[PDB]
């Protein structure tokens, strides 16, 4: 069978600079009769099914920016990105489309670099519905903010607290290239209501009080 | 426009079989070539198999071979694949495609023992621009469907991955809108289960 070989495995770069990726196959892609390249280059982005770049090698689908070139023939390919935006974050996989069975590269992770930027930190005390149903969950919202390595500290009565919290974050952002994160505190409605003071921080720092 | 439909969401016992359709329109189903791929999470993608509908071939890839079986149905432009002896590892995404160009939005498959538990959806409004929240926990299996309103706010909506604690999945989307939007518009936190077959909508009112 061919094997698709992909480098690099990701890359990180700022918009406006230019993106080259390797493909290579154990076999040429390259059809005798009709002289093209059955070479196939897709876009997935997070959370979206693939989508169709580049086919035969270098002919563009339509919609695809012109800044999207693909090349090569035989059993190397190349797929250029003139000028990165925000927007192409994703992972780039090239297609044996030649002969079956019509194996696919490992892929090319594309993520973005841009400037440090600070979250906007939001808290949420749990709701009345959950209190009744017999549960408690503090919920705060780190947004909009980049390197991805941010640092949540919680604190209940002035006394930091780590038992109980679940961290996520999402994907790079599309438009921005900033990160978010959820950080939720969970504990039962008597554990919640034996504290006053409930403080989510990143410093940027969020509280309440019940009072 | 060419339209590849694929079936919804599916939750499988091990050992079971499912079979998964892809229908197709907006062009000669005989004449082109049907893909199947298959996604695990975080990981790459990976060809299954083809059929032509047109005379019935149809291509495998090693792995795949028992495990998968493609079919299709002209009278209804559909094509299928059979998973059979499922087990853990044959959860995951799987997309139907007509050559390279168009992409079916892909079926979600959850191979597991366990039983469906519909979420609880709690709507959160700020302390006493605007942020506001929706917690859905306590699901199974993934994914969730969340959106707010008609899909008019999304652009600035984090939904954030789910969580996996003591075998259930929780999850939390964030909504900012400007000051003047909430609480004077009506902003509600729709939510979809379809392993549950549960819509539920919150809205988010002031404490
Ligand atoms: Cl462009
Ligand atoms: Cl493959
Ligand atoms: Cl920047
Ligand atoms: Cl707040
Ligand atoms: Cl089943
Ligand atoms: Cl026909």
């Amino acid at each position: 069978q061919i094997v698709m070989t992909q480098s690099p495995s990701s890359l990180t770069v700022t918009a406006g600079e230019k993106v080259t990726m390797s493909c290579k196959s154990s076999q040429s892609l390259l059809n005798s009769g009709n002289q093209k390249n059955y070479l196939t280059w897709y876009q997935q982005k997070p959370g979206q099914p693939p989508k169709l770049l580049i086919y035969w090698a270098s002919t563009r689908e339509s919609g695809v920016p012109d800044r999207f070139t693909g090349s090569g023939s035989g059993t190397d390919f190349t797929l250029t990105i003139s000028s990165v935006q925000a927007e192409d974050l994703a992972v780039y996989y090239c297609q044996n489309d030649y002969s079956y069975p019509l194996t696919f590269g490992a892929g090319t992770k594309l993520e973005l670099k841009r400037a440090d930027a600070a979250p906007t930190v939001s808290i949420f005390p749990p709701s009345s519905e959950q209190l009744t149903s017999g549960g408690a969950s503090v919920v705060c919202f780190l947004n909009n903010f980049y390197p991805k390595d941010i640092n949540v500290k919680w604190k209940i009565d002035g006394s930091e607290r780590q038992n109980g919290v679940l961290n996520s974050w999402t994907d790079q952002d599309s438009k921005d290239s900033t990160y978010s994160m959820s950080s939720t505190l969970t504990l039962t409605k008597d554990e919640y209501e034996r504290h006053n003071s409930y403080t989510c921080e990143a410093p940027i720092v969020k509280s309440f009080n019940r009072n | 426009q060419v339209q590849l439909q694929q079936s919804g969401a599916e939750l499988a016992r091990p050992g079971a079989s499912v079979k998964l359709s892809c229908k197709a329109s907006g062009y000669t189903f005989t004449s082109y070539w049907m893909q199947w791929v298959k996604q695990r999470p975080g990981q790459g993608l990976e060809w299954i198999g083809a059929i032509y509908p047109g005379d019935g071939d149809t291509r495998y890839t090693q792995k795949f071979k028992g495990k998968a079986t493609l079919t299709a149905d002209k009278s209804s432009s559909t094509a299928y694949m059979q998973l059979s002896s499922l087990a853990s590892e044959d959860s995951a995404v799987y997309y139907c495609a007509r050559r390279w160009d168009y992409w079916g939005q892909g079926t979600t498959l959850t191979v597991s023992s366990a039983k469906t538990t519909a979420p609880s959806v709690y709507p959160l409004a700020p302390v006493c621009s605007v942020t506001l929240g929706c917690l859905v926990k306590g699901y199974f299996p993934e994914p969730v469907t969340l959106t707010w309103n008609s899909g008019s706010l999304s652009s600035g909506v984090h939904t954030f991955p789910a969580v996996l604690q003591s075998d259930l999945y929780t999850l939390s989307s964030s909504v900012t809108v400007t000051s003047s939007t909430w609480p004077s518009q009506s902003i509600t936190c729709n939510v979809a289960h379809p392993a549950s077959s549960t819509k539920v909508d919150k809205k988010i009112e002031p404490r």
